[PDB]
This record gives C-alpha cells, sequence and structure tokens, in this order.
RNA sequence: UCUACCCAUGUCCAGGGUGAAGUUCAGGUAACACUGAAUGGAGGCCCGAACCCACGCACGUUGAAAAGUGCGGGGAUGAGG
RNA sequence: UAUGAGUAGCGAAAGAGGGGUGAGAAUCCCCUCCACCGAAUGCCUAAGGUUUCCUGAGGAAGGCUCGUCCGCUCAGGGUUAGUCGGGACCUAAGCCGAGGCCGAAAGGCGUAGGCGAUGGACAACAGGUUGAUAUUCCUGUACCACCUCCUCACCAUUUGAGCAAUGGGGGGACGCAGGAGGAUAGGGUAAGCGCGGUAUUGGAUAUCCGCGUCCAAGCAGUUAGGCUGGGAAAUAGGCAAAUCCGUUUCCCAAAGGCUGAGCUGUGAUGGCGAGCGAGCGAAGUUCCUGAUUCCACACUGCCAAGAAAAGCCUCUAGCGAGGUGAGAGGUGCCCGUACCGCAAACCGACACAGGUAGGCGAGGAGAGAAUCCUAAGGUGAUCGAGAGAACUCUCGUUAAGGAACUCGGCAAAAUGACCCCGUAACUUCGGGAGAAGGGGUGCUCUGUUAGGGUGCAAGCCCGAGAGAGCCGCAGUGAAUAGGCCCAGGCGACUGUUUAGCAAAAACACAGGUCUCUGCGAAGCCGUAAGGCGAAGUAUAGGGGCUGACGCCUGCCCGG
RNA sequence: CUGAUAUUGAAUGUUGGUAAUUGACCUUCUAACCCGCCGCCCUUAUCGGGCGGGGAGACAGUGUCAGGUGGGCAGUUUG
C-alpha cells in the first residue's frame, strides 16, 4: 500500500526548508520560537 | 594564495603505493582546490610536469567513541599524473 | 453541412460532426499563432471560481484582426481554416503589400475573393466599414462598441445583426439576441453574416466529446447535500422545496433579472430582448 | 510528500478480432438514386496479458498486512493508466 | 515484577550428502547432484537511503533458532570525466518580482526582469583492467569549443576585407489513429567452417555428440527513400534598415537543394574469440527468420486541431584595419559517480506475503510479454527433527441420486483453443451473435503435396486440402483459454462513487427545457487591486430542473 | 436594491412657498470624476504614469447617514 510519506527532498526544501521559512512573516517566526526554544534544527 | 595551502598531504594506501608505479601521486588538497589551482601547485611545489589531474570527493565518514555519534571531515583527493619526460615527486 | 454518423455503437448513435466543407487548408499560419494555456476555471488566487471548466485538447491561440484597420489596402482571401478557439471558421487574408492577417470567415467567403476595409469600401460580405457608411437594413456583424478598440458583438458561428436606423452620432442596429441598442456611428462593421451556420445542429453524442472541448461534468444542486447547495438534502428524490429554484450561492436562479439596475449603457439600449 | 480537482511536461498500453464513412471498379439510370464486389480502417467497438480497478467467496481478525492474500472478477485507445 | 506459560508464535519457498573451519556447526565455507524464477526472482537505472560497498579481524547485543556467519561490532580501504547526468545554454506550468496598483497594520496583486525540467539544445567510441570505479583509469582510434609563441594559403586597409546584433525574418515546432515499405537489433543454428570427442547399458565412424562460428565511434563513399518546384523583376508590410522574409507580376518545369535509417570501405598489421594452460589461441562465412526499435508523425486518414525559448541559418543596422581558411602547438572549471534500488539497504515502527516511475527482457510449442518447461543470469527464502490423532485451513477423488441443500445453486462442478457447418425472437437495421445447436483436431506414408516467401540456383522458410493407413479409455491427450437459455424490474449506453463494512436502481452522460447574460456580460473569488468567465461575445457564457431513443407531456395564475 | 448628503460645476426652460426671492423637475453644456478605447513618450512593458485625441459626464464610483430585502452567513432559544 502506498503510505503518507514518499520521501523527496526538492519538496522537503521547497515546502519546509531555510529559505521558505525566511520568505514570510510567519515562517520566520517559526524560526524565532525554534531558536528561542533551543533546537539544534531550525528547519529542513 | 599559496600552493602549499593546496596540497594537504599524500595519500600512503596500497592504492596509492599501485598507482606511483603508474607515475601518479595522490594528494589530499583542500577541499576549495579546483585541480587547476592543483596541477599549478604540483608543479610550483616539486618541479614536475604535469600530464593531468583527476580530482574526486569524499563525504565525512559518522563515527562512534563510546556514546558520541559524529562525522570525519570531508576530503578532495587528487590524483596527479606527471608526464613520461619527467623528475618524479 | 452535418454528416450523421451511423449507430455502430451506443457512443455513436445519434451522434453528429461538420463535414469541413469549407475548410480548404489543414495546417495555420504560424507567424499569427500564440500559446494558450488551459486555466481549468481557476483565478490569480488558484482557486475554482467558475464550475465545469477543465481538460480538453490542447489548443494554439490565432491571433484574429477584430479591428480590420487596414484601410484601403485591399486583401485576398487565402484560406478558410479550422479555429479551436471559436465557433466560426476563420479566413486568412494575403494584403497586397504582404502583411497576413486572420479575419472571422462571413458566411458565403470563397479562396480568391477580395476583401477591402475602411470608409470609402463596397457593401460586399468581408468588407469592414464605420457603421455611418454601411445602409439601413444592412447585414453585419463583428461590431465595435467603442472606436478602434476591435469588433466585440457578433461573432460566433452564423450570427447576424441588422442596421436600423441613424441618430447621426448614433446608428440603431438589432443584435442577435433581437436587442435593438444605440452603437456609436464610428464604430466599425463587418459585413455579412458569420459562417459555419450549421454549428448549433451538432450532436455531440457521447460524454466523452464534452470532455475534449473542455467541459466537465454538472453535478445538479438536488443531488448534493445541505452543506453543499440550497437544494441538497431531503430523504430520497425531492422537489425544489423552496419558494424559488436557487443557484450554489443562494440566489434566485429562475426568472430572477441579474443586469445591473443603474447601469451605464441603459440610455444607449433602446429594445431590451 | 496521502488524497480530491486542476495546470505544465513526459511516458505506458503483449497479442488477436470486427469491419463505419470514404474510395475504386462493375452494374445502373436522361441525370441522380440505388445495387454488387474490392478497397478502406472508424469505434468512450469486441476477446485478452502488462497495467489500473476491487464484484463474489474463503482465509486472515493479539494478522505475514492498522484493509491483505488465494481463487475466480471488471476496464484494458480511453470521460484511460 | 508477576499471571496466562514453557503456552501462542518463530512471517508464503527444496534440499541432500561429502569435505573443511572451529571451543562449539541442521544453519558458515567449498564440492557434488537435486530443486525454484526466467516480460523475472535476470540485467540496467530513477527516486529515496547514505557507507549499507571492499578487505582483514570479531561475536556482547541486533538476527524471531543457531552462528565460526552477517546489511551487525572494530580497524583499514574504496567513488578519477572537455564528451555521461546537472551547472557556467534555453524556456513551460508555477514562483519571485525594481518601480507600480491596492489595502487598519501585517500584507495582497502585478509590470520590466528573473528563477524554474518533467520538455528543447548539446563533442567518444570499442576493448581491457581492480578486492572494491570506469563512456571517468589504461590501450587504440576519435570528436567539440576556445587560444596563438608559430607555419602556409588567400583577401583587404574606408566603393574597405572581414565580423555582425540584445533588432527583423527563417527555423527550431510538435496531436491521435492506421497501414505499406526500407532497414537494423534480436533469433534459428539450416549450410559451410573450426576445435574437441567415439562412448562400455543393447546399438552407432554415424543424417554421430559437445562447444564456437565477430567487431565500435569516427572518417570517406553510397543509399531505400522522404520533404520541398525553381528563376528574374517590382514592392502601402516585418517598430529602424535589409541584397533577408512576405506579396504580386512575368519567365521556366524537369532541375535544383534540404534531409536520410542503414549499407560498403577504412578504423582493424588491432581487438575479441572455442579452448588450451598470467600467457597462447582455431574458425570467425553464408542462408533463413525478424521486431514492440529506427527511417518517422515520413505517409494516409481523422477532428478533439495538437508548448515555448535558445542553439542554428539568414538579413541588414552596426563594428571595422587588419582579416578569412587550413595546419602545428596548446587550453578545457565545478557538482554527481561507492553500494542497495520489486528491495533484508527506499515508503510501510520489523531482515514485514503490501507499495515503488523508466530502459533491456532469449528458446521450444504459441497469435502473444498468455501458458508450461528451459537459456543468459539469479535463487534454495534465518528455526529444526519427528509423528502422520481430533479439529481447522488449502487441495484431490467419490457409489446411487442430482438443488432434494439454502434466504438465495452461496461454493464447487461444468463451458473453455483453432477450423468448419449452422444460428431464433426482437431491433434503433448497427446489432442480437461466440446466439443456440452440431462436426473436425494425434501419428505415419503418399510428401522436400498443391500453393506461397526468399534466392541466379542449391537451399532455407511458410503451408492448405486430400487419399491411404496406425495406436490409445481418451489426440487443442499437460498448462492456459466463454456455461448457456426463457422471462421480468431498474438504469438507455462506456464511465463515476462512500481510500478502510454500501459499486447500486445513486452520480455523470449525450439529448430536452426553463432562465439569466449586449460585454468593464451575467455568474464567481477577493476588503480592494487583480482575476477566472475569455484572449470568448447570444450558434456564446453562467445557473435550475430533466436525462439516449420512440410516443407523449393534460387541468389550475386563488396562494 | 433604494434615498439623502459630500466629491459637484455651468446654462436653459418648467412648476410648488413667497410678485422680487428659494425648493422640485426636464433638457443642454464641460471643466471635476470615470474609461477593461486610440496615438505618442518614459520603454526592450497587454502593469503604471505622463501628453494628445475620443467616449461618457456632474451621472457613475467612493465616503458618511438612512430605509428595504436578506438562513447567503452568525449567535442562540425551542418549559
Ligand atoms: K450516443
Ligand atoms: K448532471
Ligand atoms: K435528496
Ligand atoms: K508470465
Ligand atoms: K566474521
Ligand atoms: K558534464
Ligand atoms: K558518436
Ligand atoms: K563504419
Ligand atoms: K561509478
Ligand atoms: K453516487
Ligand atoms: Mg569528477
Ligand atoms: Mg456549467
Ligand atoms: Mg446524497
Ligand atoms: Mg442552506
Ligand atoms: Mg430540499
Ligand atoms: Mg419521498
Ligand atoms: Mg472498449
Ligand atoms: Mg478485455
Ligand atoms: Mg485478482
Ligand atoms: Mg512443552
Ligand atoms: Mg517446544
Ligand atoms: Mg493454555
Ligand atoms: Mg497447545
Ligand atoms: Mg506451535
Ligand atoms: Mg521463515
Ligand atoms: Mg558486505
Ligand atoms: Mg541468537
Ligand atoms: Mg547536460
Ligand atoms: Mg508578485
Ligand atoms: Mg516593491
Ligand atoms: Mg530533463
Ligand atoms: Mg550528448
Ligand atoms: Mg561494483
Ligand atoms: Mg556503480
Ligand atoms: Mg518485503
Ligand atoms: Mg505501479
Ligand atoms: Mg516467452
Ligand atoms: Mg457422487
Ligand atoms: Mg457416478
Ligand atoms: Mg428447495
Ligand atoms: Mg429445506
Ligand atoms: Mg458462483
Ligand atoms: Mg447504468
Ligand atoms: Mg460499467
Ligand atoms: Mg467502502
Ligand atoms: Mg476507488
Ligand atoms: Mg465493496
Ligand atoms: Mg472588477
Ligand atoms: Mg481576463
Ligand atoms: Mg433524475
Ligand atoms: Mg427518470
Ligand atoms: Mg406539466
Ligand atoms: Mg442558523
Ligand atoms: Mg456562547
Amino acid at each position: 500500500m502506498k503510505r503518507t510519506f514518499q520521501p523527496n527532498n526538492r519538496k522537503r526544501s521547497k515546502v519546509h526548508g531555510f529559505r521558505s521559512r525566511m520568505s514570510s512573516k510567519n515562517g520566520r517566526l517559526v524560526l524565532a520560537r525554534r531558536r528561542r526554544k533551543g533546537r539544534k534544527v531550525l528547519s529542513a | 594564495k599559496d600552493p602549499r595551502d593546496v596540497l594537504k598531504r599524500p595519500v600512503i594506501t596500497e592504492r596509492s603505493a599501485d598507482l606511483m608505479t603508474e607515475k601518479k601521486y595522490t594528494f589530499e588538497v583542500d577541499v576549495r582546490a579546483n585541480k587547476t589551482e592543483v596541477k599549478d601547485a604540483v608543479e610550483s611545489i616539486f618541479g614536475v610536469k604535469v600530464d593531468k589531474v583527476n580530482i574526486m570527493n569524499y563525504k565525512g565518514k559518522s563515527k562512534r567513541v563510546g556514546r558520541y555519534t559524529g562525522m570525519t571531515s570531508r576530503r578532495r583527493k587528487a590524483i596527479v599524473k606527471l608526464t613520461a619526460d619527467s623528475k618524479e615527486i | 453541412a452535418i454528416k450523421k454518423y451511423k449507430p455502430t455503437s451506443n457512443g455513436r448513435r445519434g451522434m453528429t460532426t461538420s463535414d469541413f466543407a469549407e475548410i480548404t487548408t489543414d495546417k495555420p499560419e504560424k507567424s499569427l499563432l500564440a500559446p494558450l494555456h488551459k486555466k481549468g476555471g481557476r483565478n490569480n488566487q488558484g482557486k475554482l471560481t467558475v464550475r465545469h471548466q477543465g481538460g480538453g485538447h490542447k489548443r494554439q491561440y490565432r491571433v484574429i484582426d477584430f479591428k480590420r484597420d487596414k484601410d484601403g489596402i485591399p486583401g485576398r482571401v487565402a484560406t478558410v481554416e479550422y479555429d479551436p478557439n471559436r465557433s466560426a471558421n476563420i479566413a486568412l487574408i494575403n494584403y497586397a503589400d504582404g502583411e497576413k492577417r486572420y479575419i472571422l470567415a462571413p458566411k458565403g467567403i470563397q479562396v480568391g475573393t477580395e476583401i477591402m476595409s475602411g470608409p470609402e469600401a463596397d457593401i460586399k460580405v468581408g468588407n469592414a466599414l464605420p457603421l455611418i457608411n454601411i445602409p439601413v437594413g444592412t447585414v453585419v456583424h463583428n461590431i465595435e462598441l467603442k472606436p478602434g478598440k476591435g469588433g466585440q458583438l457578433v461573432r460566433s458561428a452564423g450570427t447576424s445583426a441588422q442596421v436600423l436606423g441613424k441618430e447621426g452620432k448614433y446608428v440603431l442596429v438589432r443584435l442577435n439576441s433581437g436587442e435593438v441598442r444605440m452603437i456609436l456611428s464610428a464604430c466599425r462593421a463587418s459585413i455579412g453574416q458569420v459562417g459555419n451556420e450549421q454549428h448549433e445542429l451538432i450532436n455531440i453524442g457521447k460524454a466523452g466529446r464534452s470532455r475534449w472541448k473542455g467541459i466537465r461534468p454538472t453535478v445538479r444542486g438536488s443531488v448534493m447535500n445541505p452543506n453543499d447547495h440550497p437544494h441538497g438534502g431531503g430523504e430520497g428524490r425531492a422537489p425544489i422545496g423552496r419558494k424559488s429554484p436557487m443557484s450554489p450561492w443562494g440566489k434566485p436562479t429562475l426568472g430572477f433579472k441579474t443586469r445591473k439596475k443603474k447601469n451605464k449603457s441603459d440610455k444607449f439600449i433602446v429594445r431590451r430582448r
């Protein structure tokens, strides 16, 4: 059966990657929140 | 930049030793160094004539020492073929 | 003429097609083509704003000369061609000076016919004149509403308007719909009925042929659920079960007039359809 | 990144059958109709693998599997995958 | 931490023995025979994974058992490019978007301009080699762009060679179906040729047995062929200009070009090659068959009418004193390259009966990629040994009967291929129809039949229909391959749907009808800008209801 | 959807209080406003802006206020 996660690194980066996050106010709040929590990984 | 920035160290393996019979010398090089820079640097340092440089990137190997996972450095290996009428390194 | 297919399968039963008798070539003029992607009825937000539009055959756009503004230079009809973008056929005109343009093909027009635009042209099928120059009772098509903008009205296969009278700055024109309307006398029109008059008689025959023309299935409101449509829901089939039949967006949809009250063009509409 | 629909761009569909229009020739008439034969190769056409689907039954039901398997089944040039 | 309990389970599958290793062996290694896949369970390669690859060592945990082994642990090692894929080339959808437009704010929209392959364009092939890479290394033989310390030839220094746009034009440039050709890959080993063998189970020097039986890009030549008619003059057009394109007139009518699979030669005094034993190395032809590939969307037909942009060519505008062509010498960067990739390495929590795009995909019989058995190649499946109870599951058979079973013939059985005969009602004249119901079918000889393909022949290949026989219970002897009929309801039909309890009579549908909409359309999305509608224009577009076709569709406007 | 009022100006008659002054109405004008019309320019631009024509025109659009309609949508009640 086809399961829900079908990996594809281009799609991962385009949807969830650093430049995606930086390209909107709300994506920049995600990065702020993750820096504030002290995550090792801010983005895909 | 200095030529001696380009070449880092010789690769001493069985493979590298076999290539030295064919007049081919294997170096680790600066990961930013293009194969022209390597050719130029080998001629400058050792006073040899270079036929061709082949070059490859190695990824870092994942590694373990006890409970701590990490990663060896990336490496750029150049195989430098000298011309037939040339001094050996 | 209309070619009736034989009932060699249930799909084909009743189906009819153009014979394409008028069409003289299979290959459009490359210099007058432009790309045309489908849109699926989706707007600039990416959202579906018109239902039942989707798929169909790939098409190239043929750039039609709706303006007819090569005044005084004669043009010879070189072809009559199929255009997938519209019901009418189109005619490639070779102008005497080497310019090529497409026009709507009027009923009648033949390869070799000379056409002419401008105020000092004959009232011949395929010519185009300012409406001040067109005699009363002339059947016309491709009528402008604004001088220089290009023909907008009466362009579909077989359509036609008649010039009724002249009021100096304005000319009265009976449109295809039957609406009588004032049009600026400086607005151009093209002479004759639009061709491909048999277009309306085509029996599409099978579901799939509608799909080739970019039409997706229409679902009736009364088989939707109440969250989808005013007619939705009810146990078993249901009648409309409402004061009026309703659109999907809850307006009355049978008789309710939707021309904007306080339209600016109301002064130019003499007799409504 | 599942799925619904859409957009752009690719690609896939073993084999076999049937024989639409048209055309040609012959006949045919004052002209046409019309008839026969050959040709022709239409189709959400037919049979049937791949592929897609999921109709019946059994099995499974702390599963081999949080929807499957087996045996049959449907579509298979299309509103196709 | 118990109980359930030494219980359920140990995840589709063929192994057996001999030898070895070792503290220890059903499980690791080797050998032998056996068995399984083979339009794959083979070969290649995406995505994804990320060192899992190779070597040596190891055995605590992981591995549903074991383990000396391993996709596991520890060490070392391993990925080589001007030409392959991507970038320094092009654009599609879409996305971003200077100014701009719109908006309480945040922002939304959008122009110039960009980004963006799933497409366009674009120079390298054969052989060899490592434990682990190979159009990448090596050998041989090439090609492409660019450069000029040089060489030669030619042309010209301002009516002056040449270069030439970021501009114009051409081109690139396109669908689907069908069939004929031509060719090639592949296949057969038919003939010939070469090497090896002559059997110990009755027979065979034989129509005997086994194995092999070629080769690139490039360069030169040629070609089935396919496309285009061609010259000259004049020009309201192609943002400026064109000696280019478009248009017209006149002249000429088979020429021209433009492409072209492949073939021949060369490449090759080379390579490979049965085998013999790192070396050495024979023959290496012809015939037949033949694509799902190529010529090639070429042709024909069809309607639903089939990207763009660059490279490329040409034209001028320009630039311009040095240029052009051919040698010779030279220059050529970055990223990827291991390994898995129908899988134990990816997605499924698992070494999970599931899912995973693409290329290649042999033989016999066959229409076939079906089917059964095999080839190349791959594999024997990670618990076993017994015993052969009930019961359960999956299979096989079954006396007599034959739907009596049951809600219901559910399940099973039966039918099943090819050729031939024959085939009703009804019908929209197509159908119904494989209706139904019947018959034939092996092998031998006549017989390398008639006849056909190929060929100069020899030969090879295809091949009816007959006659005469022969054998069996049975001849499409296995596998694979419609049960059929009578009548009714519903829906005209092919389609679609409740991913995972409903596939249907539901939805859709072609057709009908009503109604709105005159174009800044109506309708729809959005606060707006901006959009879809539509680069459409009443034969069009939106909405409601009905639902092929046939016959029809009455009365009521009081609410 | 409809009215008032602002943006909103100029004339002409006409007809209501008030014999000379103010409201309402019709028509005309152009100069605001509008143009999803044309030419030119910024400019390699189907955006935008400017300039000139043309169309339309004190209407429309928009702001404020007002009435109507309004299961399209919302919060709830339904002992
Ligand atoms: K039909
Ligand atoms: K419907
Ligand atoms: K209902
Ligand atoms: K098979
Ligand atoms: K080991
Ligand atoms: K490259
Ligand atoms: K080549
Ligand atoms: K050759
Ligand atoms: K590699
Ligand atoms: K349904
Ligand atoms: Mg490299
Ligand atoms: Mg619709
Ligand atoms: Mg429902
Ligand atoms: Mg409702
Ligand atoms: Mg209702
Ligand atoms: Mg009821
Ligand atoms: Mg079919
Ligand atoms: Mg079928
Ligand atoms: Mg099945
Ligand atoms: Mg026990
Ligand atoms: Mg036990
Ligand atoms: Mg118990
Ligand atoms: Mg027990
Ligand atoms: Mg047990
Ligand atoms: Mg097992
Ligand atoms: Mg290994
Ligand atoms: Mg263990
Ligand atoms: Mg490339
Ligand atoms: Mg934007
Ligand atoms: Mg900005
Ligand atoms: Mg690509
Ligand atoms: Mg290439
Ligand atoms: Mg390997
Ligand atoms: Mg590899
Ligand atoms: Mg698996
Ligand atoms: Mg699949
Ligand atoms: Mg086979
Ligand atoms: Mg019995
Ligand atoms: Mg019996
Ligand atoms: Mg009974
Ligand atoms: Mg009973
Ligand atoms: Mg049954
Ligand atoms: Mg049905
Ligand atoms: Mg069906
Ligand atoms: Mg369901
Ligand atoms: Mg489904
Ligand atoms: Mg079901
Ligand atoms: Mg608008
Ligand atoms: Mg638009
Ligand atoms: Mg209905
Ligand atoms: Mg009905
Ligand atoms: Mg009635
Ligand atoms: Mg409510
Ligand atoms: Mg509340």
